[PDB]
RNA sequence: AAGAAAAUGUUUUU
RNA sequence: GGUGAAAUUCUUGGAUUUAUUGAAGACUAACUACUGCGAAAGCAUUUGCCAAGGACGUUUUCAUUAAUCAAGAACGAAAGUUAGGGGAUCGAAGAUGAUCAGAUACCGUCGUAGUCUUAACCAUAAACUAUGCCGACUAGGGAUCGGGUGGUGUUUUUUUAAUGACCCACUCGGCACCUUACGAGAAAUCAAAGUCUUUGGGUUCUGGGGGGAGUAUGGUCGCAAGGCUGAAACUUAAAGGAAUUG
C-alpha cells in the first residue's frame, strides 16, 4: 500500500544533508540542503533552514510518488564528531510532519573500531 | 687479533670517496657476499653470482633474488600478496 | 603543593595509558585522565515522539536510543561545565551526581 | 650483459611439432632452476606464471607487462620494477594498471604479464664509488658517457658553450616547439628548483 | 624567561662558541 | 529544464526465496534506451531491509538483512542473500560496562559453493544469587568459548548450502546451540550471531537463482 | 497568510542575555491535544492568547 | 550545542 | 567546505551527498575499570609456535648458596640521524587565508621532514608515586585481582556425583581505597613521610643560600644533534616551601 524509500538525514555541523532515495539507494529523489535554502554562510545548520530544506524534499517526494521513507541519521563520523548536529533533528520532525510516513529510524553514523589520528594536533585547537 | 675498527670490508678503499660512501658500500658489499641458507638443500651454500642471480654451491639450484641480497622486503611482501590472492582466487 | 591525593588522574601500578582524543578541541589526554560521560539519548525526542509516533507506520515501534561516550580535556570539561571547581573538602567526593 | 636483471630460459614444448622451444624471460625475483612455469589463461596466480590481465584479481603484481595483446611485454621491465593491477573493465574488456612511474594506464585484458616483481631489485642503492666502475657499466651499454657540460665547451659547440665566466647565458627551460639544435637543458620543464611538494598529482 | 628556551638559547650559543673556537687554532 | 524522473520506470524487488514474504518494496530506473539498458543498471543495486519487515513479527527489529539483484523477469528484481547485520542501537545496547564482551569470527565455505564469514558476539552476566558486581571472565575461559564457538559455526555452516543458512540463521538457533555449548563455562546471557558477511560467489548459477 | 493561533498553559521563565524575552508553553487553539514551547518577548501572563506564523517551531533557551 | 575585542602604566615613600 | 563570523579552496569537465566494488597504510573503538602483566620504558583483534615469569599448593630437594652495590653491562617513551621499504591520516618547516597597529601566532586550507617497518645509531623526559632497595614491628574497615582450604551451601546435567559459575568463612601474595591518627611533619599531608634530642636493623646514591652554570676547560661517547664528567673569577641579601587574611 505504501512505497518505501530512504531517508538519509547527513546532520552535519555547519549543514544538514536530506537525502531521500530508493530502497536500494542508487536512485536519489531530491537531495536538498539547508544551505540550499538560506544564505548567510552560517545558517546552514540551523533547525530553521533543515525544516525548510525537509519540507522541500517531502514536497519533491510526494510529486515523484513516494510515500514513506524508512529514516537513517548519521553524524559526520569518521573521526570528527560521532554527534548529531543541530539540524537532523528538525529535518526528521519536519519530514513527519510533511506527510510522509516514517519507518525504521536508524542511526548510520560511521564509528571506527579505530581511527586514523584525529586533526588538530595532540593540544587541540587553543581558542 | 682486530685489524681495523670500524672500515671492514671498505679497508681496500683507502681514504677516498668519502666515509658516507664507504659506510654505504660496506652495507651493501658485507649483504652481497654473506653465505645464506639454501631453501631447498638446507644448507648455508647460497652465494651470489652475478646481480640477482643466487646459486647453491651444493644440489646447484640457482634463483633469481635481489641485487645484495637473496630475497628483498619487495619480494617478500609480494609473494605474501600473491599467496593472499591465490587462496582467495581458490577458495 | 600536591592538589590531589592520588594525581589529577587514575592511573597507580602502570606507568602507561594509551591517550584518547577530546571530543570538544581534539586535545590528547590519557584516557584514565579524560572525563568520560556517557549519552543513550533518544533518537528522536524534538517534544515529537509523539508525533513520530502518530506519522509511524508500524504500531508499537519502540524507537531506538543513540549511544555515545565522550571524552573532555579538562580545560573543555570545565570551560563546557561538564564539571566545575569544587571546594578543597568537596573534591574528595568521587559519588557521582 | 648491459642489463640489471637476470634473465630465465624456459623450454616449451611445441604444440605442433615435435620439438622444444626455448624462451628468454626476464627471471622475476623468486623464480628457480627446475621451476615448473604456467603460461596462458587458465595457469594458476602463482609467482613465475604468465597470464593475461583480465584473469588476475585487483591488487595482483605482475611485470613484463604487455601494451597490447601479443607484443611480448613492454612494461616493467627494468630490475626490481613492476606493475600493480588496479581494476578491470568485463565490457570493452580493458584493465587499469599503474605503472612504474606512477602513470595509470588502460591496457587490453587479454595482454599478458608475469607474476611477481623483476629480480636484481636494490641495484641502484649502492654507491658506483668509482669513475671505472660507471666506465665499465656504459662499455657494455652504450657511449654516453662520460658527459662534457655545455657551458664548458665554445660556442659553436653548444647552446650554453662560450663567455668569459661559465653560465648559461639565457633561460635553460627549452620550449617544446624548439627545433634540433636548440633542445639543450630542461626541455619544455613545467617547474625547476629543488622539488617541494608530494607525487601522484590528482 | 621560559627555562625551555634559556636552554634552547644556551644551546644555540655552545654551538656558535664551538664553532668559532674551531674557525681559530 | 530535463526533469529526469519522466524517463524512468519502476520496478518491484521480489527479494527473498525463503524469508517470509516476497515483495519488500520497488525501486526505479532510467527506461532502458539503445546504449544504457535497464537491466545493466539494476542487478548490482543492494536493498538492506529488516528482517521484522520479512517476517512480519517485531522481534526481529534488529538483523537487517542485505539482498543484491540478480536478474530480471518482466519488471521483478529476484535477488539473494549478500549478508545480515545487527543494528546499530541493538550492538550499542547489548554493549555495557562491568561485563566481558566475547567477539568470535570464522571464515568458511558453505556446502555447495559459497564463501561466508560469520561474526558471533557473547556477553557474560551474573548469576542469580551473585554479590560481586561485574562478573569478568578469566579470558581461558574466553579462550574456550571462543573455540567452541567458532567449531560451531564451522559446523553449522559448509553442512548446509546459502539457503540451509539462512532458514537456519531466521530461527536462531544456532545461538541455542551455543548457549548449550557454553553454559558449563559461563551463562553468557546474550549470544547472537551479529554478522553474516559473503566474501565469494560462485559463478552466476540462475538455475539454482530460479529456486523461488 | 498561514494562520495559527494558541494559548499560554504554563510560563516557563525569562530568556534572553538581557532577560527580555519568556519561555511559554502554548496549546494550539485548534487541537488543543498539541503543545509547544515558545519565545514571547512582550509582557505576558497566563492564559494569553497569541498568533504564530509558524506552527512547527522549537524555541530554544537565549544564551 | 557553541559565539567578536582588550597592549601598556617611571623611581623612592606608606 | 570552514568559522563566533569570515576568507583561501572545490564546484554544471557535476562540487557535496547516495549506491556497488576495489586498493593502500595506520590503528585496535565501544567492552576499559581508583582492573591485569612487566625491571623500567611500556603492553589491549584471532589463532598457532617458541622460549620466559610471578602468586599459590607441597610431610620435595640443596643447605647459607644471601642484601645493597663503585668499576663495569642489558634494556631504555618521544623527538632526532644514516641506508632501504612504505608513505592512508595527522603534520615541526614551508605555502596561503583572515584577525591585528604589527601577527612569517593562536583560527582556516594545503603540505615537505616526520608519523609505520627492517638494519643500525642516539640514551635523553614533570623517564613522577617529584617518595632507593632488603628486613621486623605498630590501628580499625570494606571492597577487588591470582592461588588454596572448608561448607546440611545456590545454580548448571552425567547416571548417584563431579569440574563450571555463584554465596559464605578462612588464608598467602598484589594494585589500591575509607576512617582515625598512638605517632610524624613547617604545613600541605603521611600506615608510611611512624617505631627519631627516649637520636644506631643492613646497604647504595645525592645536596650544603640564589646566580654565573649544566657554562668555560680537560677527558670520554656520538656521523650529527648532543650525552656523561664538570669548575672558577665575578655578582648578590635574599631566592625558595607551606599556609593565612585581603
Ligand atoms: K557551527
Ligand atoms: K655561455
Ligand atoms: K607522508
Ligand atoms: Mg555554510
Ligand atoms: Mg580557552
Ligand atoms: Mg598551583
Ligand atoms: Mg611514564
Ligand atoms: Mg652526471
Ligand atoms: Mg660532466
Ligand atoms: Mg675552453
Ligand atoms: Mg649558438
Ligand atoms: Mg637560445
Ligand atoms: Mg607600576
Ligand atoms: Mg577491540
Ligand atoms: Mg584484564
Ligand atoms: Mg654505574
Ligand atoms: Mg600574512
Ligand atoms: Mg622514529
Ligand atoms: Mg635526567
Ligand atoms: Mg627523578
Ligand atoms: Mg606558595
Ligand atoms: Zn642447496
Ligand atoms: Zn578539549
Amino acid at each position: 500500500s505504501q512505497v518505501f524509500g530512504v531517508a538519509r538525514i547527513y546532520a552535519s555541523f555547519n549543514d544538514t544533508f536530506v537525502h531521500v532515495t530508493d530502497l536500494s539507494g542508487k536512485e536519489t529523489i531530491a537531495r536538498v540542503t539547508g544551505g540550499m535554502k538560506v544564505k548567510a554562510d552560517r545558517d546552514e545548520s540551523s533547525p530553521y533552514a533543515a525544516m525548510l530544506a525537509a519540507q522541500d524534499v517531502a514536497a519533491k517526494c510526494k510529486e515523484v510518488g513516494i510515500t514513506a521513507v524508512h529514516v537513517k541519521i548519521r553524524a559526520t563520523g569518521g573521526t570528527r564528531t560521532k554527534t548529531p548536529g543541530p539540524g537532523g533533528q528538525a529535518a526528521l520532525r519536519a519530514l513527519a510532519r510533511s506527510g510522509l510516513r516514517i519507518g525504521r529510524i536508524e542511526d548510520v553514523t560511521p564509528v571506527p573500531s579505530d581511527s586514523t589520528r584525529k586533526k588538530g594536533g595532540r593540544r587541540g585547537r587553543r581558542l | 687479533a682486530k685489524r681495523t675498527k670500524k672500515v671492514g670490508i671498505t679497508g681496500k678503499y683507502g681514504v677516498r670517496y668519502g666515509s658516507s660512501l664507504r659506510r654505504q658500500v660496506k652495507k651493501l658489499e658485507i649483504q652481497q657476499h654473506a653465505r645464506y641458507d639454501c631453501s631447498f638443500c638446507g644448507k648455508k651454500t647460497v652465494k651470489r653470482g652475478a646481480a640477482g642471480i643466487w646459486t647453491c654451491s651444493c644440489c646447484k639450484k640457482t634463483v633469481a633474488g635481489g641485487a645484495y641480497t637473496v630475497s628483498t622486503a619487495a619480494a617478500a611482501t609480494v609473494r605474501s600478496t600473491i599467496r593472499r590472492l591465490r587462496e582467495m582466487v581458490e577458495a | 603543593p600536591k592538589k590531589r591525593a592520588s594525581n589529577g588522574r587514575n592511573k597507580k601500578g602502570r606507568g602507561h595509558v594509551k591517550p584518547v582524543r577530546c571530543v570538544n578541541c581534539s586535545k590528547s589526554i590519557p584516557k584514565d585522565k579524560a572525563i568520560k560521560r556517557m549519552a543513550i539519548r533518544n533518537i528522536v525526542e524534538a517534544a515529537a515522539v509523539r508525533d513520530l509516533s502518530e506519522a509511524s507506520v508500524y504500531p508499537e515501534y519502540a524507537l531506538p536510543k543513540t549511544y555515545n561516550k565522550l571524552h573532555y580535556c579538562v580545560s573543555c570539561a570545565i570551560h563546557a561545565r561538564i564539571v566545575r571547581v569544587r571546594s578543597r573538602e568537596d573534591r574528595k567526593n568521587r559519588a557521582p551526581p | 650483459s648491459g642489463r640489471g636483471a637476470p634473465l630465465a630460459k624456459v623450454v616449451f614444448r611445441d604444440p605442433y611439432k615435435y620439438r622444444l622451444r626455448e624462451e628468454i624471460f626476464i627471471a622475476n625475483e623468486g623464480v628457480h632452476t627446475g621451476q615448473f612455469i604456467y603460461a596462458g589463461k587458465k595457469a594458476s596466480l602463482n609467482v613465475g606464471n604468465v597470464l593475461p590481465l583480465g584473469s588476475v584479481p585487483e591488487g595482483t603484481i605482475v611485470s613484463n607487462v604487455e601494451e597490447k595483446p601479443g607484443d611480448r611485454g613492454a612494461l616493467a621491465r627494468a630490475s626490481g620494477n613492476y606493475v600493480i593491477i588496479i581494476g578491470h573493465n568485463p565490457d570493452e574488456n580493458k584493465t587499469r594498471v599503474r605503472l612504474p612511474s606512477g602513470a595509470k594506464k588502460v591496457i587490453s585484458s587479454d595482454a599478458r604479464g608475469v607474476i611477481g616483481v623483476i629480480a636484481g631489485g636494490g641495484r641502484v642503492d649502492k654507491p658506483l664509488l668509482k669513475a671505472g666502475r660507471a666506465f665499465h657499466k656504459y662499455r657494455l651499454k652504450r657511449n654516453s658517457w662520460p658527459k662534457t657540460r655545455g657551458v664548458a665547451m665554445n660556442p659553436v659547440d653548444h647552446p650554453h658553450g662560450g663567455g668569459n665566466h661559465q653560465h648559461i647565458g639565457k633561460a635553460s627551460t627549452i620550449s617544446r616547439g624548439a627545433v634540433s639544435g636548440q633542445k639543450a637543458g630542461l626541455i619544455a620543464a613545467r617547474r625547476t628548483g629543488l622539488l617541494r611538494g608530494s607525487q601522484k598529482t590528482q | 624567561m621560559r627555562a625551555k628556551w634559556r636552554k634552547k638559547r644556551t644551546r644555540r650559543l655552545k654551538r656558535k662558541r664551538r664553532k668559532v673556537r674551531a674557525r681559530s687554532k | 529544464v530535463v526533469d529526469p524522473f519522466t524517463r524512468k520506470e519502476w520496478f518491484d524487488i521480489k527479494a527473498p526465496s525463503t524469508f517470509e514474504n516476497r515483495n519488500v518494496g520497488k525501486t526505479l530506473v532510467n527506461k532502458s534506451t539503445g546504449l544504457k539498458s535497464a537491466s545493466d543498471a539494476l542487478k548490482g543495486r543492494v536493498v538492506e531491509v529488516c528482517l521484522a519487515d520479512l517476517q512480519g513479527s517485531e522481534d526481529h527489529s534488529f538483523r537487517k538483512i542485505k539482498l543484491r539483484v540478480d536478474e530480471v523477469q518482466g519488471k521483478n528484481l529476484l535477488t539473494n542473500f549478500h549478508g545480515m547485520d545487527f543494528t546499530t542501537d541493538k550492538l550499542r545496547s547489548m554493549v555495557r560496562k562491568w561485563q566481558t564482551l566475547i567477539e568470535a569470527n570464522v571464515t568458511v565455505k558453505t556446502s555447495d559453493d559459497y564463501v561466508l564469514r560469520i561474526f558471533a558476539i557473547a556477553f557474560t552476566r551474573k548469576q542469580a544469587n551473585q554479590v560481586k558486581r561485574h562478573s569478568y571472565a578469566q579470558s581461558s575461559h574466553i579462550r574456550a568459548i571462543r573455540k567452541v564457538i567458532s567449531e560451531i559455526l564451522t559446523k553449522e555452516v559448509q553442512g548446509s548450502t546459502l539457503a540451509q543458512l539462512t532458514s537456519k540463521l531466521i530461527p536462531e538457533v544456532i545461538n541455542k546451540e551455543i548457549e548449550n555449548a557454553t553454559k558449563d563455562i559461563f551463562p553468557l546471557q546474550n549470544i547472537h550471531v551479529r554478522k553474516v558477511k559473503l566474501l565469494k560467489q560462485p559463478k552466476f548459477d540462475v538455475g539454482a537463482l530460479m529456486a523461488l | 497568510t498561514p494562520v495559527t493561533l494558541a494559548k499560554v498553559i504554563k510560563v516557563l521563565g525569562r530568556t534572553g542575555s538581557r532577560g527580555g524575552v519568556t519561555q511559554v508553553r502554548v496549546e494550539f487553539l485548534e487541537d488543543t491535544s498539541r503543545t509547544i514551547v515558545r519565545n514571547v518577548k512582550g509582557p505576558v501572563r497566563e492564559n494569553d492568547i497569541l498568533v504564530l506564523m509558524e506552527s512547527e517551531r522549537e524555541a530554544r533557551r537565549l544564551r
